[PDB]
């Protein structure tokens, strides 16, 4: 009945989502990026 | 939920490389009296109880279980004992009468 | 209770796990990109 | 197994605010959708199913025979929806209590 599993995975579950938000704002990024080198490369 | 965090992970990483040894870091909150046969286990995210742990080590406790500034410690986990997948695991400090007091965040072996 | 409880949260998690991996995945594939397209400035 | 009776589909990663939002969902053979069962929007975390953001009486079937009325909708209305950022899911919440089913987790934006 104890709750503490519960717990660990709302730990593990917050840091995850951390990141996923991370990784999908540094992939913006990156595309960004690939479109200033394909308008300087790609006329 | 301040019972569940009894004892708190440090500067756990992200990823630890595949067959090496890994340091866990836990520091003990102000009041919490570590016991001998307390433990910290490598859990695969999503454990049901505390006994799928994946491997594990008996607690260091310091010498000096009274001093404030003494609750620092680590344990060493060596890499024979270690997963080699690419599942998410945790670190989670159990005391001998079972109760998790502490969890990490997530991490990798890759 | 505390049983469908972390059930829903496992599936919850898992998911967002999922798409943690995805999001690695296309960063993987972006950096790729970036990788050749710096390649044509420097040749 | 017994929270896998309902299994969600066509869960979107976001819902437009300020849209309704349609809820698509099926049952296993052997479920039997009650009157007073429902379907509630959860943040993903809650303790008990008393938690719920909001919540829809489940959708009555007309008939759950045919082959081709599997599929089923339930509708939130958008004034009753969450307006932060956090993660929600759907479950299913039987007469008894009994959570049939949980969805995998979007946000609203």
């Amino acid at each position: 009945e104890s709750v503490a599993s519960h717990f660990a995975l709302v730990t593990a579950y917050e840091d995850i989502k951390k990141r996923l938000k991370d990784s999908e704002k540094e992939n913006s990024l990156l595309k960004k990026r690939i479109r200033f080198l394909e308008e300087k490369l790609i006329a | 939920h301040c019972h569940f965090s009894q004892v708190i992970f440090n500067s756990v990483e992200k990823f630890y490389i595949p067959g090496g040894d890994v340091t866990c870091h836990y520091t003990f909150t102000q009041h919490f009296i570590p016991r001998r046969k307390d433990w910290i286990g490598i859990f695969r995210v999503g454990w049901k109880t505390t006994r799928e742990y994946y491997t594990f080590m008996w607690v260091t406790l310091p010498i000096d279980l009274n001093n404030k500034s003494a609750k620092q410690q680590e344990v060493q986990f060596k890499a024979y004992y270690l997963p080699k997948d690419d599942e998410y695991y945790q670190f989670c400090y159990v005391d001998e009468d079972g109760v998790v007091r502490g969890a990490s965040i997530p991490f990798q072996f890759r």
